């Protein structure tokens, strides 16, 4: 079979690969590393006045996430940006110029949710690239689809990109796994080939 | 002055998850 | 022995368990999900006075954490909440009402800790339900202790859950691993079974 | 070969010490655990005026991270702390007086990077011990170097550290990997024999 | 009153990484 | 205005722990 030496090797190489923020891609999408949302150009947030923060006893405001979030790595169950209904859209202006070569999206598992269902989960996507930051038309980069049935973070190459490069992607989110009142979306990440 | 702490209590129902 | 691929399958299922907040199974007292602590039926918290903000040389508060931190993942040596002496308790309100069927506790490892003790660390625990939001008398659902000697997360399954449900449980600390000033709880998670 | 049985044991106790804050040493350095930053004793932060945080279209500040991010676990690229050039120091309160035994330094690592290099990474570094708070000359306790082509987080051992203790330590960073404007720190930790 | 939000932009290139 | 920095100083011994 396989020697003691070998497993050791197979062992330490799984928890490099996940300790490199899973999947060992580097983020243009990434907050801290130098990206952003252009707030403008997002769906506007779902809000359910629910989370009620107060101080001394003092009602302060509800407390719901900003499309920020899904530029950061905290993803844990309701650390997700919501928008209404099966359809929406967020764009990043991200922290360099690249040629990108592919997106990741993820949602959180069924095993963390209550009766194993994720229907807010984002289905079929499209990612679109724009030439400068203030341009009316993208062009499409490819079409995908988040599979509820397969593993939390999903990556997707696409098929032939071009040479063409981008500081400004669009996520745009065409259905959901069926959750009637909105769609949630977790963490979205770009990766691709910068200037050297 | 006093220890602030924020509290958070949900008055309307679960957020979005 | 055993192949290569079992090799690669057993690790790849390991790390899958690892990342489903390592336990797998879904936390109704995780407050980002929607639960939430009841600040009135919990312990005073513990607070020594010691950690102090300041801005501009402007001393502002000193800090410590609520009981809001036991419903949140972030378990790092004094992430956690503390009250005075061995016996305390907190309650949540969990954000979907179930029959609950097990609870975990953790605590942080001997190996992060000043000569490889946790005497702070919760001992003997009751846990209780409690049928409405504003009720007198709750239901023991189960005794438990934690093991200091055990695995850093512990997770206790009820031997044999009723089919009442409840929003609203109780973790009722009765005696702790000998700290003679306080007892510090870093994270409570209850599992159950929601509607459906 | 091995057996399952073994498979297991070797995965198990590999995820346990991925689960210990990845190398099990308990760290005095930790500001959670009751280390802080002696503000006036570290270098001049770099700031770039890049990071806008803004409030109902009201531009409020730029956020630039402190020193105190260095004794945080959130590497992620970017929460790091930077000064101007490849020489500088941050000087640490400790949470407890101890004999310290070893240091550990980390940075990102290349495969989240862009151009898979770490320039900013530190290189050439010195440990020093202050014997109370307020001294002016440290005590010389070790010179290492953090190796771009090594593990993204790097133990280095005293060879034959004395008797003597300190609860304030100093990180100085001699060069670096050759960044032309900073260098970022990540995380820095120190470890060692506390009282018992 | 109105949800707030911080809104972080990059206003002058790349952070220290 | 000038950046801001919360500053974090233990002046009473260990927190709980
Ligand atoms: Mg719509
Ligand atoms: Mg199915
Ligand atoms: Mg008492
Ligand atoms: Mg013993
Ligand atoms: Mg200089
Ligand atoms: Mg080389």
């Amino acid at each position: 079979g396989v020697t003691e030496e070998q497993v050791h090797h197979i062992v330490k190489q799984a928890l490099q690969r996940y300790s490199e923020d899973r999947i060992g891609l580097a983020d243009y999408a990434l907050e801290s590393g130098g990206a952003s949302v252009i707030s403008t150009r997002c769906s506007e947030t779902y809000e359910t006045k629910t989370a009620l923060l107060s101080l001394f006893g003092i009602p302060l405001w509800y407390h719901s996430q900003s499309p920020r979030v899904i530029l950061q790595p905290d993803v844990h169950p309701g650390n997700c940006w919501a928008f209404q209904g099966p359809q929406g859209f967020a764009v990043v202006r991200l922290s360099a110029r690249i040629r990108p070569t592919a997106v990741t999206l993820e949602h959180v598992p069924k095993a963390l949710s209550p009766n194993s269902t994720i229907s807010s989960a984002p289905k079929d996507f499209a990612i679109f690239g724009f030439d400068e930051d203030l341009q009316q038309e993208g062009t499409l980069l490819g079409k995908f689809t988040y599979d509820q049935d397969g593993e939390p973070i999903q990556t997707f190459h696409f098929q032939a990109p071009t040479m063409a490069t981008y500081q400004v992607v669009e996520l745009r989110i065409l259905t959901n796994w069926g959750h009637p009142e909105y769609t949630c979306i977790y963490r979205f990440r770009v990766h691709g080939e910068p200037a050297h | 002055p006093r220890t602030p702490y924020l509290v958070l209590s949900y008055v309307n129902g679960l957020p979005p998850v």
